[PDB]
RNA sequence: GUGGGAGAGGGUGGUGGAAUUCCCGGAGUAGCGGUGAAAUGCGCAGAUACCGGGAGGAACGCCGAUGGCGAAGGCAGCCACCUGGUCCACCCGUGACGCUGAGGCGCGAAAGCGUGGGGAGCAAACCGGAUUAGAUACCCGGGUAGUCCACGCCCUAAACGAUGCGCGCUAGGUCUCUGGGUCUCCUGGGGGCCGAAGCUAACGCGUUAAGCGCGCCGCCUGGGGAGUACGGCCGCAAGGC
């Protein structure tokens, strides 16, 4: 799954200051790992509906973060999409 | 690494020979499939409630170990390849859960 | 001939018939006795009485080959099924235990439509 | 229905999650092999609902039976 | 975000016992079965009843609930792995990032279709026995597709709470599932029952509204003709919209 060091590693990866763990740099990169690892669940058991339906929200979450800092810092979005490697 | 708890059935005949014998196999199993043993209680030979292979008893071992989780069902595959192995059941560990405490 | 003297006794109860069978400690069957054993042909196999003159049918078969005590076994329910172990119990053989073995599966096979809104 | 005494009242301290602790499991089932309702039991939904793997696993097992004979009917 | 929880939510591999059928062996013999009553059927090539061994398919008794989970369809032996949702506590971070949602896309019980496996039990069609005025049926004996698995289609339903989604406001009582707390009680999230105000044609609903409000979507406009015709789109077909 996620275990407490991974989730830690990425938090303080993308953090804007010490101590931010929700600002929407960090929760589109949290919602891009789980959603890597959700993806690689389901390129097998292609069969599990319910898991997929969980994915399709979580990318909605993500679109509309990255829609919302698209909105306001377009050079904090250039930066965050660079880094992730998203859309395309 | 996570913490499961390993019950193993023999058969109830075994001399002293072929029960070391099979307890070395068995160790040398959770050896190559990297279990790091813990603490093992071997209880040996006890009543059943139905019969297992013909026989209305069995030989019971119990370990506690550590290994990664990606090898545990494949190491109990492993374990049931023995002939004299009657039962193998892989528990995840869990805290008790005492009623009148 | 055997010179059996103890022995199972195993009455197999249904709606339609009751089926008696005295056996050996092994299982092996000695005798048997059913409804239709006796006269009755038709339905009168599933009465009580039929069970009655099943089971003592069974036990004097069995008391030919020396049988004295015996241990009884039940399956099924239906009529009869108390009153063959009533008449077991009379028969003149020593009844030691009494054990209901009614076979049931655990959610196993699809019933005929008679016996659904089951499984 | 469970008219004469209290599973759990009259019992001990005991882990409802070991299955190979099989004399306080034992006392649990019935004449027959079946896992005793909570009316019988005493125990709570969460609790009988821990009880019920605790005891399959122990069947599986072979520690505890899955069916039994009944006696003297 | 951190910490803690319950769960038949889902996918993959493994594995357990009961029962049914079949095969082999033992012992045993005159019937078994089935119904309102019967008959077809099965049985002297030895059935039924009993024991021992084996094979295979499918479904998981008790727990089990007036219970839980899921958006819906729906989900129940056990074990491990993979994985979705959700609740609570702390008041820590971002700072309106929100709601709804025509089209689109995906999911979607059963039956049905395609290819290939599988096939114990059940069983449309069918073949028989009986019942009846007749019996194309209800009852009984057989029985193929199918029911099962994998992959690919179909897209329906009393797909039902016959009740779109979200938020705020308006007495309480009582049972229950699951958290937390100063743990007789308080506080939060679910599930039921009786009921203030109020609403309703009535039945009833009533903090799980069908009450008071706001936002957005879908839909209705007498019955039959008719979910038919025509057209278009979808489908291998059945057929669907
Ligand atoms: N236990 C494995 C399960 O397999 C399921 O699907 C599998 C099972 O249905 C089945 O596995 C074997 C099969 O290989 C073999 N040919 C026959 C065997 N009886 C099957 O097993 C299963 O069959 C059916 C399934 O409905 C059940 O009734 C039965 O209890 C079960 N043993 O075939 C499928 C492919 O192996 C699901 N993936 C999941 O429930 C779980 O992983
Ligand atoms: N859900 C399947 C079942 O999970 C049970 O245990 C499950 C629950 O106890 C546990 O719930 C945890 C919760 O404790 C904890 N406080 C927060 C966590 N987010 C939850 O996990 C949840 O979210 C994650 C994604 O983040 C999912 O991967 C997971 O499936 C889901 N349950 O997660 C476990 C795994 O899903 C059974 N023990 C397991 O045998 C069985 O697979
Ligand atoms: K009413
Ligand atoms: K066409
Ligand atoms: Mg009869
Ligand atoms: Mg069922
Ligand atoms: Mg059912
Ligand atoms: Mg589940
Ligand atoms: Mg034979
Ligand atoms: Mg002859
Ligand atoms: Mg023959
Ligand atoms: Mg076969
Ligand atoms: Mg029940
Ligand atoms: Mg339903
Ligand atoms: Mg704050
Ligand atoms: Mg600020
Ligand atoms: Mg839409
Ligand atoms: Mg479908
Ligand atoms: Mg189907
Ligand atoms: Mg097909
Ligand atoms: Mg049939
Ligand atoms: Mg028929
Ligand atoms: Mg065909
Ligand atoms: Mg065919
Ligand atoms: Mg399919
Ligand atoms: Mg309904
Ligand atoms: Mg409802
Ligand atoms: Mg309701
Ligand atoms: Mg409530
Ligand atoms: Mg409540
Ligand atoms: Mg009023
Ligand atoms: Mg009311
Ligand atoms: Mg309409
Ligand atoms: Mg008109
Ligand atoms: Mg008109
Ligand atoms: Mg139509």
């Amino acid at each position: 799954p996620i275990t407490k060091e991974e989730k830690q590693k990425v938090i303080q990866e993308f953090a804007r200051f010490p101590g931010d763990t929700g600002s929407t740099e960090v929760q589109v990169a949290l919602l891009t790992l789980r959603i890597n690892r959700l993806s690689e669940h389901l390129k097998v058991h292609k069969k599990d509906h319910h898991s997929h339906r969980g994915l399709l929200m979580m990318v909605g979450q993500r679109r509309r973060l990255l829609r919302y800092l698209q909105r306001e810092d377009p050079e904090r979005y250039r930066a965050l999409i660079e880094k992730l490697g998203i859309r395309g | 690494m996570r913490r499961y708890e390993v019950n193993i059935v023999l058969n109830p005949n075994l001399d002293q020979s072929q029960l070391a014998l099979e307890k070395e196999i068995i160790q040398r199993a959770l050896e190559n499939y990297g279990a790091r043993v813990e603490k093992v209680e071997e209880l040996g030979l006890r009543r059943l409630a139905y019969p297992i292979a013909k026989d209305p008893q069995g030989y019971f071992l119990w370990y506690q170990v550590e290994m990664p989780e990606d090898r545990v069902n494949d190491l109990a595959r492993e374990l049931r390849i023995r002939d004299n192995v009657r039962r193998v059941m892989v528990v995840k560990s869990q805290e008790p859960f005492l009623a009148n405490a | 001939k055997r010179q059996v003297a103890s022995g199972r006794a195993y009455i197999h109860a249904s709606y339609n018939n009751t089926i008696v069978t005295i056996t050996d400690p092994d299982g092996n069957p000695i005798t048997w006795s059913s409804g239709g054993v006796i006269g009755y042909k038709g339905s009168r196999k599933g009465t009580p009485y039929a069970a009655q003159l099943a089971a003592l049918d069974a036990a004097k078969k069995a008391m030919a080959y020396g049988m004295q005590s015996v241990d009884v076994i039940v399956r099924g329910t239906g009529a009869g099924r108390e009153q063959a172990i009533r008449a077991l119990q009379a028969s003149g053989l020593q009844v030691k235990s009494i054990v209901d073995d009614t076979p049931v599966p655990h959610n196993g096979c699809r019933p005929k439509k008679k016996f659904r809104k089951a499984s | 229905p469970s008219r004469k005494a209290k599973v759990k009242a009259t019992l001990g301290e005991f882990d409802l999650r070991d299955y190979r602790n099989v004399e306080v499991l034992k006392r649990f089932l019935s004449e027959t092999g079946k896992i005793l309702p909570r009316r019988r039991t005493g125990l709570s939904a969460k609790e009988q609902r821990i009880l019920a793997k605790t005891i399959k696993r122990a069947r599986i097992l072979g520690l505890l039976p899955f069916t039994e004979k009944l006696v003297r009917k």
